[PDB]
């Protein structure tokens, strides 16, 4: 709940260049060149759903092969 | 579309001639490139602050 030491946990608790990237190219226009001058079953599928949202709002340490065989 | 001339004598008669050419666009590109560095990404973000 909070430390006497605030910077190392801003970033321990827890990119801009990116927001910095679009900014100069996407925000800028016409560039370039210039011119002169219900209640659990209904909870589970919206999560699931949704859990297309997030994981389709972004995008390395893992890797799973999966194969069938006999005992 | 093109011109003709009116001629005498034995002669094959003229008629006139349109041609119909067409050319198609070609493509090109330009490359520029800039770069960072390890010290810049961590200044332009808050990283090294």
């Amino acid at each position: 709940t909070k430390p006497l030491p605030t910077a190392p946990m801003a970033w321990a608790e827890s990119s801009p260049r990116e927001l910095a990237g679009h900014a100069p190219l996407r925000r800028v226009l016409r560039p370039p060149i210039a011119r002169r001058d219900t209640r659990a079953t209904r909870d589970d599928t919206e999560q699931a759903v949704d859990k297309i949202l997030r994981g389709a709002r972004r995008a390395p340490r893992y890797h799973l092969t999966r194969q069938v065989t006999l005992t | 579309h093109q011109p003709l001339i009116a001629r005498d004598g034995p002669h094959p008669v003229e008629q006139p001639v349109h041609n119909y050419m067409t050319k198609v666009i070609d493509r090109r590109a330009l490359n520029a490139a800039f770069s960072l560095a390890t010290e810049a990404i961590a200044l332009l973000t808050g990283e090294a602050l």
